[PDB]
RNA sequence: CUAGACGGUGGGAGAGGGUGGUGGAAUUCCCGGAGUAGCGGUGAAAUGCGCAGAUACCGGGAGGAACGCCGAUGGCGAAGGCAGCCACCUGGUCCACCCGUGACGCUGAGGCGCGAAAGCGUGGGGAGCAAACCGGAUUAGAUACCCGGGUAGUCCACGCCCUAAACGAUGCGCGCUAGGUCUCUGGCGGCUCAACCGCUGGGGGCCGAAGCUAACGCGUUAAGCGCGCCGCCUGGGGAGUA
């Protein structure tokens, strides 16, 4: 699982500023961060389909909000995908 | 021949015949009746009366060895089994106690279909 | 880390020495898992509902410890190899759920 | 009917979640190994529902039955 | 920008899923013990089993499969579907605070994925059940129903198949339109506490306003009043065939 300091570590290092709790970069990053672990689990556990869906639905979620990220700001986008290390 | 007197009295009933073991204070038979041993054949075979007789006969000769005291262990259910746990407390043997000890699973084997249209 | 609850119920005729022997062995399984005992109670002897090990008594130890949850299954392998150890139940520990109060 | 006492007012203040109080636990246990119903234990679809789960441990543990014979009949 | 949506912090319930572990009941078989003449089975029977000792009973062992009571009128899941306990890994979801982002939305042809049983391929397993099959009986005949056996299969793994009273016979989303009653799960609140009660949120049922409907019935879990998008019908058979 994922610890709270695990969470507010990652949602400190992607704040736009002290507070932001809900800034895309933010989601984004936490989606990232289910997203991986999810994703790991699931390289053991191929059978476990019912969690898959959830993995679907979180990138799902993300990439929806990253497709608004380039529509408002093109360059907050570029930026949080290098870091983040989204694509592939 | 031996002269017990104090054993245990095992009573099988079913829908087609009733047999009563009698036995010694840890389980061997001393005598067994049914409604074959008498002489009903078939159908007849069930019946609580049939039990009842089978009951007799098997303290009857049980009283032979000596017996005086039992304990009944009822297994099963059918056509009359209460007719042979009666049959007992009066063939003369003091009955000690009842008990029902019919076997069930905790669900094991399937049942032959006769068995099965349940669920 | 999280705060479980472990139980243990091994054979009710073991001598003062066999004993406290098999605890040693506990003890020591726990730091090897991280285990870090933080209390304990000894109900000892108690009259089981249904015999184990064809045994109708039982001897009881109830250790409430702290630690890697990546590793509470193998603690429990562990405590369940030995041969007096005949039962062992560890649990997440949880807020006591009160009622008719 | 069913009216006889419900189980948990014919008692004090428990916690539910404790599978080791074999004292209290075995009360709501019919004449035989069996967990009774709410009818009979007085206690709420919630409460109900977490004793079942204590009632259980405490079986696999020894300090409760699973199931006992009748007597009389 | 915050009324939609998403996120944060904090509470919560659950047979949601995956892996490993772990128990007891019962069936079958095997071993030991104890005991005779039948047991079994049916509407009656017979086949069958039993003196190489069966049947019921006690103890020991091996193996496979499933997991009474609780259990519901209950719960979970998108559906198919899902019910010992333990740990690990993991999905969804509700509530409170209103703290963060600031329309980030809805639907969705094709695609991709999931999708009971039976069935197929390789290998394993096989306790019980049981297509085919082998017998017994019933019958005018019995290629059936009933009874005794029994292979595939059912169980596991890996791959394939992709179907169905898959039903609430009620495509998805959103908004709007009396109540009453029982129920599952959460809440904060009222009486000095509690017991008791409140209303309030999510879910499951019943009855019913307005209304709808051919009728039956439906009736905030719509089949009502509306909007968006998908799929589908046009008569029946031929045919889900060529």
């Amino acid at each position: 699982p994922i610890t709270k300091e695990e969470k507010q570590k990652v949602i400190q290092e992607f704040a736009r500023f002290p507070g932001d709790t809900g800034s895309t970069e933010v989601q984004v990053a936490l989606l990232t961060l289910r997203i991986n672990r999810l994703s790991e689990h699931l390289k053991v556990h191929k059978k476990d389909h019912h969690s898959h869906r959830g993995l679907l639905m979180m990138v799902g979620q993300r990439r929806r909000l990253l497709r608004y990220l380039q529509r408002e700001d093109p360059e907050r986008y570029r930026a949080l995908i290098e870091k983040l290390g989204i694509r592939g | 021949k031996r002269q017990v007197a104090s054993g245990r009295a095992y009573i099988h009933a079913s829908y087609n015949n009733t047999i009563v073991t009698i036995t010694d204070p840890d389980g061997n038979p001393i005598t067994w009746s049914s409604g074959g041993v008498i002489g009903y054949k078939g159908s007849r075979k069930g019946t609580p009366y049939a039990a009842q007789l089978a009951a007799l006969d098997a303290a009857k000769k049980a009283m032979a060895y000596g017996m005086q005291s039992v304990d009944v262990i009822v297994r099963g259910t059918g056509a009359g089994r209460e007719q042979a746990i009666r049959a007992l407390q009066a063939s003369g043997l003091q009955v000690k106690s009842i008990v029902d000890d019919t076997p069930v699973p905790h669900n094991g084997c399937r049942p032959k279909k006769k068995f099965r249209k349940a669920s | 880390m999280r705060r479980y609850e472990v139980n243990i119920v091994l054979n009710p005729n073991l001598d003062q020495s066999q004993l406290a022997l098999e605890k040693e062995i506990i003890q020591r399984a726990l730091e090897n898992y991280g285990a870090r005992v933080e209390k304990v109670e000894e109900l000892g002897l108690r009259r089981l509902a249904y015999p184990i090990a064809k045994d109708p008594q039982g001897y009881f130890l109830w250790y409430q410890v702290e630690m890697p949850e990546d590793r509470v299954n193998d603690l429990a392998r562990e405590l369940r190899i030995r041969d007096n150890v005949r039962r062992v139940m560890v649990v997440k520990s949880q807020e006591p759920f009160l009622a008719n109060a | 009917p069913s009216r006889k006492a419900k189980v948990k007012a014919t008692l004090g203040e428990f916690d539910l979640r404790d599978y080791r109080n074999v004292e209290v636990l075995k009360r709501f246990l019919s004449e035989t190994g069996k967990i009774l119903p709410r009818r009979r234990t007085g206690l709420s679809g919630k409460e109900q529902r977490i004793l079942a789960k204590t009632i259980k441990r405490a079986r696999i543990l020894g300090l409760l039955p699973f199931t006992e014979k009748l007597v009389r009949k």
